[PDB]
RNA sequence: AUGAUGUCAUACUUAUCCUGUCCCUUUUUUUUCC
């Protein structure tokens, strides 16, 4: 804001971090419901971390209400929460879901059409 | 403490007044009094001051000395012919040598 | 090394004295240069002025 | 009634070298019960020791009569200690099983 | 290392608030990239540009200084690689 | 006095005495005082000098100072560096009749005699410059940034952060071409300290008067995929 | 004439409430207007809307009654052409209309 | 603004006026002359009359007290109105006991100025 | 105590441990002629990146927490602390929760310069290391189980947020203050949100609506504390908004002014700051009802004992009857008389801040 | 201040409030540093110049009691067009000169 | 022929200091009762 000696750590890891897979198809939210996916997110986490971390949950709740999320920098925040090599199969294997949840017509994901 | 420049400073001034003017070359230093200047001179710059290693001849002086008049350095210096402060941190070197 | 891959980009001084148009300009590190023929055409034109001499002298400079 | 850095366990040093473990004891005992002892090992840390008391009395009171005793031709210079860092994590395994222990023993839930 | 990166720091600041700016490590590219730029925007606020331009060429200054705006986003071919 | 307060006042007062008596006298007690140890008291003397000057006219005060810059001692040499720098600050626009006076005693500094020299009469010609900015005293700050030029690898804190305001203030008295015509060879050096500092000049230079340069950037020929050379440029008309 | 430095681009609002002043690339400014007792013209501090990467083609005050202000900039975003190796983003970029909006009761201006 | 910065700023008032030097008549008590009440507050649950007057009672004779306890379960609620026999003695009192920790809990004092009965 | 004992140094076959000796030049430091300390803070500033943060703040740290540390050993402490961590940039992501264990209690703190020193380095603590370091290393501290360290967590937490900026902050706060396990996270987000208004000032204007709805589930709340702590946010939140922002604060007009009437002790207290830094902030045809509503309140709360009560009418009655809307004769009759009467006082001269 | 390079600027936009001295600080120019041929006035950012902060030295931070201005270099070169000048951190010196009395005296 | 390492003081530079001020530290078992 008003220091130059200080760099963008932010844009530093965004050079220097391993990504997940699936995050270049960027994602729109008005196709998604998310009520459905709520309870998968609670319970994945919930067993990344042996116990429950309402805050977390909510973490992730609150930033993908956005109208379309950056998948890069949710990793990140949950890069430190997660164990880091967590978060990128945790990203890499929701936000796949979500483009699922997204082309289906309902907008919800096909794990929940078969089941 | 003193530095070189200082020292070699003090030896020009002495060379040239003499070793009674000491309120002039302790005015020719910055942070010196004459009494400093005095004791420096004749504690380490004399050049008849002597500081090479000990015959063992001085060794047994100093030895039977410091047991003949003992914690007198300032007496017992002069017989034998280095400074006191020598004499006894010499003296301690033998003594713990020893020990 | 890739370091020793744009070491096998640095021409040889010859190599560039020949394609470049003035090769009386080229000096010897300027193979060196991330940027050599851009350098080299940038040290030819009309009225610019040439690094002083001293940056690779070992003492400094009036010192 | 007592100062809080004041601690169940002080810091030696002015030990003879090699000192007997029994005198130790004893020497320290002249006040209560020892909790447990350590003598450093590597020469650096040779020649003082940590002291562990069970009672915080005992401890504040040996802090107050014997510093400034004097044995094997030194005083024994002492000091109470900053335990103020950790040095290994707790063990969240066996301290959950211990505390289930306590929970399932008194049925307090 | 420490001044490496603070002074990359305070010119990764200079540049991000002033495009333009160069550093160390700034390519043949992006220097006369940005060096094109400025020259379209300058002819656009120069009212004597633009005529010389529009007479040279035998447009409209309105259909100029369109298209000077529309090569003003790849006036020198695309990026290094 | 340990209190700016009372120094600032006090120069004031050397110049109104100044003004009541001659300047001759009140000026030697000055150029003696530059003979001290202590920097503040030289410090606080040169701007005494500078102030002296500027009530009564430069014409009186200059060949004092300019001989005292014979004596053989290194404070009183920076003191009257420094007192011109104060001087030509004040004078602002009346600087063009003494420019050509004083540049033969700043390149003989810039020649050095001190790191301290080459700082302080690197701030001269910035403020000499600032001050003589649109009258055409351009031929002898261009040859005064031949000495100012080659301090440029230095790495003293205070030397470089001189020569960088010299290298502004020239800048807007000579313009930016020349300093672009300075700048242009070592953009892109081998070497990466006078990449360095060649960036950090061109930076400064390019971001004021960054529209003055579109008439002046060098042609430089496109290559295989890209086409470099700004054409509207060489239509003819 | 300098490239992020407003000027270019002058913008007014119908009802006459604010100016908007633009540069051609990434900077725009926001004055408000008013009346004092004495009814001279009075302005403000400028708000801010700079945004990076964005070309500027036009800018104009949209006709709105007694609402917030409301200014529709064309615009372009040539920060992908010039990370696009072969070309393609240099074509298939296109402009966007976006409306900016004041926000008087809370004083900043929003896209 | 919890009871224990109430505390903290009545000592501070005395600690003040101390390094101002105010003569005893200029004194911030002097505003309560006409009143013998003090209230207490912060006391614990289970104080009852017979311990805040053995503990009170150190200052004077105690005329009147009046233990402020919830109607529905007759508990106290921790707080007292206590009328000395003298105001000065109400003057000690206030500089004396506002602080002390009775059985963790530290309660606090100072003079009411028109105390209306219940 | 390891510096006593000399023995060779390649003895010491570990250079960890040469350079832990070395570095032990932290004594040169805290004590020390001035010529000592300049030449060591230099020395220890130059090898700062070959030493590494490791033996450094495992040196530098328990002095800091050292009990019988004075003031200028902790100034000189926390000026290196501030040094290395600007030449150390990304290195202290492991040392970040000690780091802020240790310097919170400056900001808690009597004396101004700790304070503003405190706020600095944690200020170049979260530029250094980024945002996610900060959020996951001082998450478990929201919900601690002592006041201490929510207290200063919580304005460590706004000033990670005035130096990396609210609106990457923002998610993580709407998660903590809507956390409904424990209320006591919502009262530490609550107070982080107060404490950002307190600090940030003028900036919370363009999130002003973001904050305010963060916040106004706690004015309805039951539990009697956070609601008092969200009506202080508020107030925080109007003063740093002063003239804006009141169509923002539109939503919670009604949750105060219903809760002035049947509310009674320190909730009043709160509820009445809130109003009173609303009513500047409010249209002429609103404040005048507002007003000559709360006037009636202020007169009888003239005579409480309470000394935050009273310092709070004492504001409040500087804004409320002090605005354009009201009438000279009705402050000459009602206001004056027990003004007069209840607040010009020895006690109060005493006081600082009521002064 | 040219002086010492610890410190930084606010450096956001520019406003219309007029720029204050403290009484220590009075006469000099807020970036060259001068003393001399003051030209234009200074602005300050709204934000640098909200409540508490209204009415102070742009330097020091005290009480301000006249108009800061800048020097004819700084408006030739053009230092003036940066948006508030005010410091906006304390530096070493002032809390080190403090300690090093509190502890003296 | 100017090397780095230096617990070497000296010499120097910065109209730097030497007056600038404590006010947003109030944080805990809600509790001043007709
Ligand atoms: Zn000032
Ligand atoms: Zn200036
Ligand atoms: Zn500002």
């Amino acid at each position: 804001e008003q220091d130059n000696r200080f760099s963008n750590k932010q844009k530093k890891l965004l050079k220097q971090l391993k990504f997940a897979e699936c995050l270049e198809k960027k994602v729109d939210m008005s196709k998604v419901n998310l009520e459905v996916i709520k309870p998968w997110i609670t319970k994945r986490v919930t067993e990344i971390l042996g116990f429950e971390d309402d805050v977390v949950i909510e973490f992730i709740f609150n930033q993908l209400e956005v109208k379309n999320p950056d998948s890069k920098m949710m990793q990140i925040n949950l890069t430190g929460f997660l164990n880091g090599k967590n978060a990128r199969e945790f990203m890499g294997e929701l936000w796949p879901l979500l483009l699922s949840a997204q082309e289906n017509i309902a907008g919800i994901p096909s794990a929940f059409l078969e089941l | 403490v003193w530095r070189n420049t200082e020292d070699e400073i003090l030896k020009a001034a002495v060379m040239k007044y003499g070793k009674n003017q000491w309120s002039r070359i302790a005015s020719l230093l910055h942070r010196k009094s004459a009494k400093q200047c005095k004791a420096r001179w004749y504690e380490w710059l004399d050049p008849s001051i002597k500081k090479t290693e000990w015959s063992r001849e001085e060794e047994e002086k100093l030895l039977h000395l410091a047991k003949l008049m003992p914690t007198q350095w300032r007496t017992i210096a002069p017989i034998i012919g280095r400074t006191a402060a020598q004499c006894l941190e010499h003296y301690e070197f033998l003594l713990d040598k020893a020990a | 090394s890739k370091k020793k891959l744009r070491r096998m980009n640095r021409f040889t001084v010859a190599e560039l004295k020949q394609l470049v148009a003035r090769p009386d300009v080229v000096e010897m590190h300027d193979v060196t240069a991330q940027d050599p023929k851009l350098l080299v055409h940038l040290k030819a034109t009309r009225n610019s002025v040439p690094v002083p001499r001293h940056w690779c002298f070992k003492r400094k400079y009036l010192q | 009634r007592l100062p809080p850095e004041v601690n169940r366990i002080l810091y030696i040093r002015n030990l003879p070298y090699k000192i007997t473990a029994e005198e130790m004891y004893d020497i320290f005992g002249k006040y209560g019960p020892i909790r447990q002892i350590r003598v450093g090992n590597t020469p650096e840390t040779r020649g003082t020791a940590y002291v562990v008391y069970e009672d915080i009395f005992d401890a504040k009171n040996a802090c107050d009569h014997l510093s400034g005793f004097n044995v094997c031709n030194r005083y024994l210079v002492v000091l109470y200690y900053n335990a103020n860092r950790a040095f290994q994590k707790m063990d969240t395994k066996k301290k959950e099983e211990q505390l289930k222990l306590l929970k399932e023993k008194y049925g307090i839930n | 290392m420490t001044d490496r990166y603070t002074i990359h720091s305070q010119l990764e600041h200079l540049q991000s608030k002033y495009i333009g700016t160069g550093h160390a490590d700034t390519t043949k590219w992006e220097w006369l990239v940005n060096q094109h730029r400025d020259s379209y925007c300058s002819y656009m606020g120069h009212f004597d540009l633009l005529n010389y331009f529009a007479i040279a060429e035998n447009e409209s200054k309105a259909r100029v200084r369109f298209n000077l705006m529309e090569k003003m986003l790849q006036p020198c071919g695309p990026p290094a690689d | 006095a340990h209190k700016k307060a009372i120094r600032r006042a006090t120069v004031n007062t050397f110049g109104y005495i100044a003004k009541a008596i001659g300047p001759h006298d009140v000026l030697a007690t000055l150029l003696n005082n530059l003979k001290v140890q202590e920097r503040q008291n030289r410090v606080c003397t040169t701007v005494a000098i500078a102030i002296v000057a500027e009530t009564c006219s430069p014409f009186t005060v200059l060949p004092a100072l300019m001989n005292e810059y014979r004596v053989p001692e290194l404070n009183v040499q920076n003191g009257v560096l420094k007192s011109l720098s104060f001087l030509f600050e004040y004078i602002g626009e009346m600087g063009k009749d003494y420019i050509y006076a004083v540049t033969p005693l700043l390149e003989d500094a810039l020649m050095d005699r001190d790191l301290v020299h080459r700082q302080t009469a690197s701030a001269v010609v910035q403020h000499m410059s600032l001050g003589v900015y649109g009258f055409g005293c351009e031929d002898s700050l261009n040859h005064l940034l031949n000495y100012v030029w080659p301090n440029v690898f230095e790495t003293s804190p205070h030397v470089i952060q001189a020569v960088m305001g010299a290298l502004e203030g020239l800048r807007v008295a000579i313009g930016p071409c020349r300093m672009l015509q300075y700048c242009l060879q070592g953009l892109f050096h081998p070497a990466r300290k006078v990449r360095d500092v060649y960036w950090k000049i061109y930076n400064s230079i390019y971001i004021g008067s960054q529209d003055a340069l579109i008439a002046h950037y060098p042609r430089i020929y496109n290559d295989d995929k890209n086409t470099y050379i700004r054409y509207e440029l060489d239509y003819i008309l | 004439c300098r490239r992020i430095v407003p000027g270019q681009f002058l913008a007014v609002d119908p009802k006459g409430r604010a100016v908007m002043i633009s540069a051609i690339e990434k900077q725009k400014l926001v004055y408000i207007l008013n009346r004092d007792a004495a009814a001279r013209l009075t302005i403000s501090s400028p708000l801010e809307a700079h945004k990076a990467n964005t070309l500027v083609y036009h800018v104009v005050g949209v006709d709105v009654g007694f609402e917030n202000p409301m200014f529709a900039c064309l615009e372009m975003d040539y920060e992908e052409a010039d990370n696009d190796p072969t070309g393609e983003a240099a074509a298939n970029t296109q402009q966007t209309l976006t409306f900016y909006e004041l926000d008087l009761g809370l004083n900043h201006v929003v896209r | 603004m919890n009871p224990l910065t109430k505390v903290k700023l009545i000592n501070e008032l005395n600690e003040r006026e101390v390094q101002l030097g105010v003569a005893d008549k200029v004194s911030w008590h002097s505003e309560y002359k006409d009143s013998a009440w003090i209230f207490l507050g912060g006391l614990p649950y289970e104080l009852t009359e017979g311990d805040i007057i053995c503990v009170f009672s150190q200052y004077g004779e105690i005329v009147n007290i009046n233990l402020v306890r919830d109607k529905k379960t007759g508990k106290s609620k921790g707080f007292c109105f206590l009328c000395y026999e003298d105001q000065r003695s109400t003057i000690l009192a206030v500089d004396n006991f506002n602080g002390i920790k009775i059985k963790g809990r530290t309660i606090r004092v100072d003079h009411v100025s028109n105390y209306r009965a219940p | 105590d390891k510096l006593l004992v000399d023995v060779d140094e390649s003895t010491l076959s570990p250079e960890e441990q040469k350079e832990r000796k070395i570095m032990k030049l932290l004594l040169k430091i805290k004590n020390g002629t001035p010529p000592m300390r300049k030449a060591a803070l230099r020395q220890i500033t130059d090898k700062a990146r070959e030493f590494g943060a490791g033996p450094l703040f495992n040196q530098i740290l328990p002095l800091l927490m050292s009990p019988t540390l004075e003031d200028q050993e902790r100034h000189l402490l926390v000026k290196v602390i501030d040094r290395i961590l600007y030449k150390l940039d990304d290195l202290v992501r492991p040392y970040v929760h000690k780091i802020l264990v240790v310097i919170e209690p400056l900001l808690i703190d009597e004396d101004y310069y700790a304070r503003v020193e405190g706020r600095e380095i944690i200020s170049n603590l979260a530029k250094a290391a980024g945002l996610a370091t900060m959020i996951s290393t001082m998450r478990p501290d929201i919900d601690n189980m002592d006041e201490y360290v929510r207290n200063t967590t919580a304005r460590a937490f706004a000033v990670v947020a005035s130096a990396l900026g609210i609106p990457s902050l923002l998610p993580f706060l709407k998660a903590v203050c809507k956390s409904k396990k424990s209320w006591q996270a919502r009262h530490t987000g609550i107070k982080i949100v107060q404490q950002i208004a307190i600090l940030m000032g003028c900036a919370i204007l363009p999130h002003l609506r973001s904050l305010v709805e963060i916040i106004e589930h706690g004015l309805v709340d039951e539990q009697q504390k956070v609601r008092t702590i969200s009506a202080l946010a508020i107030a925080a939140l109007a003063e740093a908004a002063t003239p804006y922002g009141i169509e923002s604060f539109d939503s919670v007009l009604k949750p105060l002014w219903k809760g002035i009437r049947q509310h009674r002790g320190k909730g009043l207290a709160a509820f009445l700051k809130a109003i009173g830094y609303l009513i500047p902030l409010m249209d002429a045809e609103y404040a005048n009802y507002y007003t000559r509503e709360v006037m009636l309140i202020l007169i009888r709360e003239f005579q409480s004992p309470d000394e935050e009560m009273k310092k709070i009418v004492l504001k409040v009655v500087k804004q409320c009857c002090g605005t354009d809307g009201v009438e000279a004769n009705y402050i000459k009759t009602e206001i004056l008389p027990p003004f007069f009467k209840h607040f010009w006082q020895h006690r109060m001269a005493l006081d600082r801040r009521n002064y | 201040a040219k002086h010492h390079p610890d410190l930084i600027f606010c450096r956001k936009q520019a406003g219309v409030a007029i720029g204050r001295l403290c009484e220590k600080c009075d006469g000099k120019c807020v970036i060259c540093d001068s003393y001399v041929r003051p030209c234009t006035l200074v602005r300050i950012c709204d934000e640098c110049n909200y409540g508490s902060y209204q009415g102070r030295c742009v330097i020091c931070g005290g009480p301000g009691v006249s108009d800061a201005y800048y020097c004819k270099e700084c408006t030739i070169q053009e230092k003036d067009r940066d948006g508030c000048p005010k410091i906006v951190n304390l530096g070493s010196s002032k809390t080190d000169l403090f300690y090093e009395r509190k502890k003296y005296g």
